[PDB]
């Protein structure tokens, strides 16, 4: 079992760079993708985008594709969202979690088992 | 990187993808639909070699004095004609399953491979290789939609006319 | 020597020397397969069909 | 892309009852579908992909089914721990839009 | 057991082994009481053997 | 439409056909040859399948007394063999041959239509719905020499180069 420690800023100011940077204990970046997930204040869920391997796949989600930008490295062994001109809607728990599941030697796609205990960040003046 | 000279082991989300080149990035990607299609595929079949056989509570080992000479022998032949069926049948089954296996995901590479060149037939130069290079500058929507499947030949045509006149 | 007895049956012994008496007699149910076999190994409680 | 709803909104239940959560695709996914359960203030677990299998550490009191445009998941007998909302997600396609959500009440 | 130590008390043959061996290969209900008194049955016969 | 897009129901007269759109009339058609020769292959595969099996005078049910439990045993085993073995492969042949049948089909319909579209060649630009639109005004004898496969491309070339021109 992988365990998996998000840091965040806590609070951000409009426009300007947010980032977070997500950690993990007892795993590495070896055949499983990592995405990031995030949740309005009492609405669903939805996808940001994910990478995979060690920078080789990367998927985005079509909303917020010029937004957001994901960057890894193995060797401090963490994997950052890095977003621009940030509004107020983005006002989210932001979740990273890992694609641990696999059928038949693929990883299926976006299906994700174990997450963060998550970190808030609010936009506001 | 082409399908002739390999196999790719940085991508592990699909068994079947595209890798992409332009300016603006370069990566990998998958294809959702057509690994999706086979991993049902691969999955029903398995299931139907395993699941089609239906076992029920049988006693194998039976006990003859020596008086019973003839029903020992009628045991053991019985006993050995089965085994050796299920030995014959479950080998040449298996064989022909792998061989089916392979042959099938090489025909997904080369559905691919002809859907992707009668997408692009002329407006991108064949390496021969497995890869497309397009005379046309296009970024990374361009090749998202020829991985969509909507790629249109007369937005780029006159330019990759002009580069076909320029080389 | 060994028989078996359908509910309803009478069994009758006579004789007059040489017999072993039947002290005990046991009531059992039909089960039809599940022969016997012959093994050294340890018990266990798991279930394995 | 591919439009999410599920039925019903929210639905109350008492310990031991068997519950029905039918969350329902705009286009046929085939058999991709998963199903999570959130905590209030909680990380969501994963409980049925493919939607016919259990993945392991989830209890077998769970059970999904169902193909095409419909499909079902059923709990045998709900306790307490399971009284937290649920969720229906689709895999064929980005973007991987999840479902609005169930809420589930005590009575 | 491979070989039986205790396979019987007093030597002799057992008719139809086999047999009696796949009638008791699986019975549901067993149980094991008297068909004759021990001593009652018996009032002639020494029954000390 | 298109075979991509789907299956025609209009066409009663064979499994497969063409569509002709022309000024004077349009129509549905049939390619006898090859539907005829699909169904001589079918009809000797279904009847191979149900001749082969052969069958002798044959008594299954047998009565045994309680004396002869290990024999009714004996004899409830082996027919349990048999019916699980003839069960097992029966249903593996009938799920493979239903796979050969349905490729097969699509293998005929990919074969017809690259020879429609080798005798064609350039003149013609490919709609991608299956579809092959003509460049060149084309009569009904030109779409039957496409069927009879006598289509001639030197004659409507100039006309279909000038109307690659006119495009
Ligand atoms: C049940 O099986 C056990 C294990 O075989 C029997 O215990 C021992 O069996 C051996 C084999 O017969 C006995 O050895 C014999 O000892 C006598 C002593 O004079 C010797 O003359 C023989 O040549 C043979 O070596 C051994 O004594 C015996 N142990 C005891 C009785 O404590 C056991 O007898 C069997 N019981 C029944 C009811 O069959
Ligand atoms: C991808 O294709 C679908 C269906 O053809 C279309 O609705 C969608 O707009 C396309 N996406 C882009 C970015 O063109
Ligand atoms: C025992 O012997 C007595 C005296 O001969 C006789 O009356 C009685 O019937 C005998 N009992 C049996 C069971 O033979
Ligand atoms: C059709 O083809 C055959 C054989 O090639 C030929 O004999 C016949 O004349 C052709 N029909 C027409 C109308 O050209």
């Amino acid at each position: 079992q992988v365990q998996l420690q998000e840091s965040g800023p806590g609070l951000v100011k409009p426009s300007e760079i947010l980032s977070l940077t997500c950690a993990v204990s007892g795993g590495s970046f070896s055949s499983y993708c990592w995405g990031w997930i995030r949740q309005p204040p009492g609405k669903g869920l939805e996808w940001i985008g994910s990478i995979c391997g060690s920078g080789g796949s990367n998927y985005l989600n079509p909303s917020l594709k010029s937004r957001v930008t994901l960057s890894v490295d193995t060797s401090k062994n963490q994997f950052s969202l890095i977003l621009n001109s940030v509004t107020a809607a983005d006002t989210a728990v932001y979740y990273c979690a890992r694609e641990g599941i696999t059928i038949f030697g693929v990883v299926i796609p976006r299906v994700l088992d174990s997450w963060g205990q998550g970190a808030v960040v609010t936009v506001s003046s | 990187a082409g399908f002739i000279e390999g196999g790719w082991t940085g991508m592990v989300d699909g068994w079947y993808g595209y890798h992409h080149q332009n300016e603006q990035g370069s990566g990998y990607a998958a294809d959702q639909k057509s690994t999706q299609n086979a991993i049902n595929c691969i999955t029903n079949k398995v299931n139907s070699v395993i699941e089609k056989m239906n076992t029920q509570f049988t006693a194998v080992g039976k006990e003859f004095n020596k008086l019973e000479r003839r029903m020992e022998n009628l045991n053991k032949k019985v006993d050995d004609g089965f085994i050796d069926i299920w030995t014959y049948n479950a080998e040449l089954l298996v064989l022909l399953e792998n061989e089916r296996t392979l042959d099938f995901h090489d025909s997904n590479v080369k559905n691919l491979y002809e859907k992707v060149k009668s997408q692009l037939k002329n407006n991108a130069k064949e390496i021969g290789n497995g890869c497309f290079e397009f005379y046309h500058k296009c970024n990374d929507e361009c090749m998202e939609s020829v991985k969509n499947g909507t790629y249109d030949y007369p937005k780029y045509s006159e330019e990759s006319k002009l580069n076909r006149e320029k080389i | 020597y060994w028989t078996l007895l359908e509910p309803g049956d009478t069994i009758i012994f006579e004789a007059n020397g040489n017999l072993i008496a039947p002290r005990y007699a046991f009531a059992l149910s039909r089960g039809f397969g599940s022969g016997i076999i012959n093994s050294n190994a340890p018990m266990d409680e798991c279930d394995a069909k | 892309d591919i439009q999410m709803t599920q039925s019903p909104s929210s639905l109350s239940a008492s310990v031991g009852d068997t519950v029905t959560i039918t969350c329902r695709a705009s286009q046929s996914i085939s058999s991709w579908l998963a199903w999570y359960q959130q905590k209030p203030g909680k990380a969501p677990n994963l409980l049925i992909y493919r939607a016919s299998t259990l993945q392991s550490g989830v209890p077998s009191r769970f059970s999904g089914s169902g193909s095409g445009t419909d499909f079902t998941l059923t709990i045998s007998s709900l306790q307490s721990e399971d009284f937290a909302t649920y969720f229906c997600q689709q895999s064929t396609s980005s973007p991987f839009t999840f479902g609005p959500g169930t809420k589930l009440d005590i009575k | 057991k491979p070989n039986p130590e205790n396979g019987t008390c007093y030597p002799g043959h057992f008719a139809d082994y086999e047999e009696l061996r796949e009638q008791l290969s699986s019975v549901s209900s067993f149980e094991r009481f008297e068909i004759f008194p021990k001593e009652s049955s018996w009032p002639n016969h020494t029954t000390t053997g």
